[PDB]
C-alpha cells in the first residue's frame, strides 16, 4: 500500500525521505562503532543528529503495555504521524533532546516532556 | 518504591559506561551515578540469608527517598545491617503494620524512624 | 554472514587496533615533552609579568594599556587548531565556541577578522563565509618561540596599525589528561597584571616613552607564546585518550567478531555432517 | 617458468619487486580504510602511490574485447613491459594521473592518453 | 647463539607495527627495531644452497654479537655472501676448531678474523 | 575453592589482596615501560615495590629441583605461606632487597637470604 496513488505523495515522500535518513544512518554506524562521531563530516554529523530523533519518535506507548509500565497508551492519527515526521525532518525540533522522543505520541507531548525535563 | 529502583538500574548500567570514558559529566550526571552506585551496592547479598519482604520494602523505601545520599557507598551494606538490627530493636510497629496490611505504613513515622536511626549510626 | 568475511574483519580490525595503540603511547610520549616545554617556559614568564608590573603603574600613555585603545571597530580573532583529526573534540570545541561568540555579538561581516593556527581551522572558516587574513599551517611538534614569532609580531603589528582595535584568542587549556577546557583570554588592549614587591622593577627607570614602544609588544608575544604551549599539551592529551578509546573498542569488536565466527564454524560443520550422514544413509 | 635461469635475472628482480608492492600494499587498505590516508608515514604513502599506478598499468586492451571497450586492443612484447614496469618502479611517472594507466598497452600510449586530460 | 636469535626475533616480531612510528626516534627502541630488521635480512636464503653448520654458526654469532649494527640492511647478503669466501680463505682454524669440537671458537680469535674482514668489507 | 566460606576469612582477604596489587602492577606495566618509574606517583612506586616482591615470593625451590640447581626443596604449609604473603603484604619487608624472594620456602628463609646477601 506505500505507493503514491494509495496514501498521498506527501505521505510517499515523508516515508521515502525517512527510510533514506535510516539508510544512512545504518551505513554510518560502523564508523560510529570504532571511532565515534568526532570523525564524521557535517553532514554525517547531521544525519545522525536526524536519525536519532526519528527513531527516537518511532517508539509509541501502547494501551496494552500500561500493564507493564504505568503510562496510559496513545493512538495517533496518520496525518498527526506525517506532520510531525515532516517537523522533524525540516529541522523544527533539532534543538531538543532525543531522551525527549522516546514512548509519546502526537509530537506536541514531544515538546511537553521536554518542557518537563531541563530545557 | 520498586519501580524507580527498577528502570534507573537498567539506565545507570549504560551511563556508567560514558563516565568510564571519561567526560565532563553534569550535575545531574552526577546525581545520577550516585543513586545508581548505592542502588548497586544494597541490591547485593550473602550467601543462604534470605530477607523479609517488610524489611526489604523499609530498605528500598530509605534507598529511594534520598535517606542514603550522605551515605558514603562503602558504608552501605553496613548501615543496611545495622538499620535492620534498629528495626528489630525499635520498628515492631511498623514490621507489624506491613505485616498486616501490605501496604506502607506511615510515611511520617518513616522518616521519623530512618532520621532516628541516622543519628545513631556512625559514618566510616 | 560467511566465515571469509568474518576473518577478513577479524583481521582488519587487529591491525586497527594494534596502529591505534602504538599511537597512543607516541601521543603519550609528545604529551610529556609537552608538559616539559609547559614547564621550561616557566621563568620568563614571571620575570617579563614582573616587570610590566612594575611599569605598568607609570603614566601608560603608550596605546596598548589604554583600557579601550580605540572604540568598537573591527575585532580581530585569534584562534588555535591542530593541523591533523584524530584528535576527538579538540577542534570542534573550540570552533563551536569561536562561531557562537562571533554570530551573536557581531552579525557583520565587516567587523570581526580570523587568526587561525592549524589547517583545520582554515578548512572550517573557508568553508564558512568567514574573513581570514594571517594563516600559518605547519609547525613542528615540540614548537619554539621563532617558529611563528614572524606571525605574532605581524598580529601585534595590526593592532598598532589600527586595522582592528580588538584582540582575543581562543585555544583548549589543558587540566588532565581527559579534561580540556576551552578558554578565551582578552589579548589586547592590555587590561590588568598582578599585585606584589611593587615598584620594585623601575630604579633604574631609563625614560618611560621610549622604554614602553618596546616592552609592550614583547608582552602580548609571549602571551601569544603561552597559548600555544598549552594547546599543543591539550592536542597530545586529547589525541592520546581518542587512541586508547578507539583501541578498546577495536579489542572488544574482535571479541564480539570472534565469537560469532566460532558459531559459524560450528554451525557449518554440523550441516555437512548431517548432510553426509543423510545422503550415506539414504541408499 | 619463474626462475633466474629460465627468464633472466633482470626480469626475476622487477618482477619479485612488483610482487613486494603490491603484497605491501594489500596490508595499508585495511588501515586506510578506517584511519585515512593522512596517518601513514612518508614511505607509505609514496608506497601506496606506486601501487596504484602498478596495478592499473596491469591492465590491458584485447583485441576481442572491442565489443566491450570501443577502443581496440594491442599486443605488448616481454621486453617492452619489463622496461615498461622497471620505469613505474623506479617512480619516472609519479606525476602522471593514476586513470592515465587504464587499459593502455604500453606506457607509451599511458604518457599519450595524458594528454587527452590536459597533463 | 640461537637463545639470543629467539629473544631478538621475539622483540622484533612483537613490538613490530612501532616501526611506521619508529621513524620518528623514539626510546632507542630503534635499536630493538634495527637488530630485528637485520636478523630477518640474515634468515633468508635461496634455493639450492645449503649452509655448512659452521658457517652458519658463525654468521649468527657475528649478528647476535653487534658487528652488522653499522651496516644497513640493504648490504647484509652481501656482507654474509663474501664472509663465507673470506672465513674459507682465512679462518681454516675456526672451521676446523668448529667441526671437531662441536663447539664455538676463542671470542678473541673470532672478534679478530670479524674486524679484519669488516675492515675489508667496502659499504655501499 | 577460593571461597570465604570453605578456605577461611583471613585466607580470602589476603589471597583476593596479591591478586588486587599484581592487577594494579601489571596494568602499570605499559607506563612503566614508556616512562620511568619514578615518574609514576608516590603510590604507585609503592604498588610497584609490593608487587615485585610478591612475584618473586610466588617462587619456590622443588624438590626435584636439585637436579637442576643443587639446593634442596621445600614445602610450605598453607598458614605458613599465608602468614608470609600477610607480613609482605603490611610492609615488613619492604627494606630486603627483591632478589632475597627468589626462591625460598618460609617467609624466614627469606630473612636469612638477605642476612646472608649482607
Amino acid at each position: 500500500a506505500l505507493a503514491p496513488e494509495i496514501v498521498g505523495e506527501e505521505h510517499y515522500q515523508v516515508a521515502r525521505k525517512v527510510q533514506q535518513t535510516l539508510q544512512r544512518y545504518k551505513e554510518l554506524q560502523d564508523i560510529i562503532a570504532i571511532l565515534g562521531m568526532d570523525e564524521l563530516s557535517d553532514e554525517d554529523k547531521l544525519v545522525v543528529h536526524r536519525a536519532r530523533r526519528i527513531q527516537f519518535f518511532l517508539s509509541q506507548n501502547f494501551h496494552v503495555a500500561e500493564q507493564f509500565t504505568g503510562q496510559p497508551g496513545s493512538y495517533v492519527p496518520v496525518k498527526e504521524t506525517v506532520r510531525g515526521f515532516k517537523e522533524i525532518l525540516e529541522g523544527k525540533y533539532d534543538h531538543l533532546p532525543e531522551d525527549a522522543f522516546r514512548l509519546v505520541g502526537r509530537i506536541e507531548e514531544v515538546v511537553e516532556k521536554a518542557k518537563a525535563m531541563g530545557v | 518504591v520498586a519501580g524507580t529502583l527498577r528502570l534507573d538500574l537498567a539506565a545507570y548500567r549504560e551511563l556508567e559506561a560514558f563516565a568510564q570514558f571519561g567526560s565532563d559529566l553534569d550535575k545531574a550526571t552526577q546525581a545520577k551515578l550516585a543513586r545508581g552506585a548505592r542502588t548497586v551496592e544494597v541490591l547485593k547479598q550473602d550467601l543462604h540469608q534470605p530477607i523479609p519482604v517488610e524489611k526489604q520494602v523499609l530498605i528500598i523505601y530509605a534507598l529511594t527517598r534520598g535517606f542514603l545520599d550522605d551515605i558514603p557507598v562503602e558504608d552501605v551494606r553496613r548501615f543496611e545491617k545495622e538499620f535492620y538490627l534498629f528495626l528489630d530493636q525499635n520498628g515492631q510497629h511498623l514490621l507489624e503494620h506491613i505485616r498486616t496490611t501490605k501496604d506502607l505504613p506511615n510515611e511520617d513515622d518513616l522518616n521519623k524512624a530512618i532520621e532516628a536511626f541516622k543519628k545513631t549510626f556512625v559514618v566510616s | 554472514a560467511s566465515l571469509r568475511d568474518i576473518k577478513t574483519r577479524i583481521n582488519a580490525t587487529k591491525k586497527t587496533s594494534q596502529i591505534t595503540k602504538a599511537m597512543e603511547m607516541v601521543s603519550t610520549s609528545k604529551l610529556n615533552r609537552a608538559e616539559q616545554n609547559a614547564k621550561s617556559f616557566v621563568p620568563y614568564m614571571e620575570k617579563i609579568q614582573e616587570v610590566v608590573a612594575n611599569v605598568a603603574l607609570g603614566a601608560g600613555g603608550a596605546s596598548h594599556p589604554m583600557l579601550v585603545s580605540r572604540p568598537v571597530k573591527k575585532t580581530g580573532y585569534l584562534v588555535i587548531t591542530s593541523d591533523r583529526g584524530l584528535a576527538g573534540a579538540y577542534n570542534s570545541n573550540v570552533l563551536r565556541l569561536v562561531y557562537q561568540t562571533i554570530q551573536k555579538r557581531h552579525a557583520s561581516p565587516d567587523e570581526y577578522a580570523i587568526i587561525v593556527i592549524g589547517r583545520v581551522g582554515l578548512s572550517f572558516f573557508r568553508k564558512r563565509n568567514m574573513p581570514v587574513i594571517l594563516d600559518i599551517t605547519r609547525l613542528p611538534d615540540q614548537p619554539s618561540f621563532a617558529d611563528i614569532k614572524e606571525i605574532a609580531r605581524k598580529t601585534v603589528g595590526l593592532f598598532a596599525d589600527g586595522t582592528f582595535d580588538e584582540l582575543y584568542m581562543y585555544y583548549n587549556h589543558y587540566v588532565s589528561a581527559i579534561q580540556q577546557e576551552v578558554t578565551e583570554r582578552k589579548l589586547l588592549p592590555l587590561t590588568d597584571l598582578a599585585e606584589n614587591k611593587q615598584r620594585t622593577v623601575y630604579e633604574f627607570e631609563p625614560s618611560q616613552e621610549e622604554i614602553l614602544d618596546v616592552l609592550l609588544p614583547q608582552y602580548a608575544e609571549s602571551l601569544i607564546y603561552g597559548a600555544l604551549l598549552d594547546a599543543k599539551a591539550s592536542e597530545h592529551a586529547a589525541r592520546m585518550t581518542a587512541m586508547k578509546n578507539a583501541t578498546d573498542n577495536a579489542n572488544e569488536l574482535i571479541r564480539t567478531l570472534t565469537l560469532s565466527y566460532n558459531r559459524a564454524r560450528q554451525a557449518a560443520i554440523t550441516q555437512e555432517i548431517t548432510e553426509i550422514v543423510a545422503g550415506a544413509n539414504a541408499l
